[PDB]
């Protein structure tokens, strides 16, 4: 399975870009289009605690240098691009955390709405609940990624 | 409300992708034409 | 309603499905065409 | 509009499947031919 990954290798640190990348349109249009004083900061805990950004540089950083090591297989890039999974695996679990923790926080407010169209704030947690969940997928690919990654390049020293 | 062009967010986020797929696509098809051409 | 957010979440979803395999298919085509030049 | 700009996109991503299982098919015929 050591080639069986390694074949898919470049791939799988291209899911990381894809996902960091999503991450950044996401945020973008959370902090422009949204009026976040509007709303609360356990609906919005996902901008409040800034996952999006930060999640978004360290899946971009671990999947371009997953890439690069892939591409030329150099001793600096591996152990680089090693961290840098260690760094994105962590932030991909406090980012399934975070999401799941906005999920709850999303439900216990819906629980006070009558329509997903009842108020503004109903909608517009409604549509970050939407946003979480398919985050969630996202950091749920990314994570398993990075920890894949993490399996190759720990086999490949051991 | 004023807040439903948020769910505008999501199918223009997949006509990005899928607009990025065309180009996958294509990039994909000229080096497959360029991989066929040598035989 | 409801209904076309469901469709329009499940279709960013088959988007992210086929950009993941066009890819892995670009990736491996571009492997395939660095192999032989 | 969702549902006819839905409608419309479901079928431009199809035909995005169509073309990949096209191609997947043609990269598979010439991974079997060395
Ligand atoms: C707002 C979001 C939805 C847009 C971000 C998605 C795309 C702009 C990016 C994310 C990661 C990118 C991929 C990252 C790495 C690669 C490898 C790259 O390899 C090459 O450059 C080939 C070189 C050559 O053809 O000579 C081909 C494009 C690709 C698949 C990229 C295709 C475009 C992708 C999908």
């Amino acid at each position: 399975w050591q080639s069986f990954l390694k074949k898919e290798l470049e791939f799988l640190g291209v899911t990381q870009v894809l996902v960091g990348l999503i991450c950044l349109c996401f945020g973008t249009v959370v902090c422009s289009t949204l009026q976040t004083s509007d709303f609360d900061d356990e609906v919005l805990l996902l901008y409040r605690a800034g996952y999006p950004f930060w999640g978004a540089v360290l899946f971009v950083l671990s999947g371009f240098l997953s890439i690069m090591s892939e591409r030329k297989n150099t001793l600096y890039l591996v152990r680089g691009s090693l961290g840098a999974n260690i760094v994105s695996s962590i932030a991909a679990g406090l980012g399934i955390a975070i999401l799941i923790l906005n999920l709850s926080n999303n439900s216990a407010y819906m629980n006070y709405c009558k329509d997903i169209t009842e108020d503004d704030g109903c909608f517009v947690t409604s549509f970050i609940t939407e946003l979480v969940l398919m985050l969630l997928f996202l950091t749920i690919l990314a994570f398993c990624s990075a920890v894949l990654l993490i399996i190759y390049r720990i086999g490949q020293e051991f | 409300i004023e807040y439903r062009w948020l769910q505008l967010i999501f199918p223009s986020l997949a006509v990005i992708l899928f607009a990025v797929d065309t180009g996958l696509w294509f990039s994909t098809h000229k080096q497959f034409e360029s991989i066929l051409k040598i035989q | 309603p409801q209904l076309c957010y469901i469709l329009d979440a499940i279709l960013f979803l088959y988007g992210i499905v086929l950009t993941l395999l066009y890819c892995r298919l670009k990736i491996q085509v571009r492997k395939a065409d660095i192999a032989s030049r």
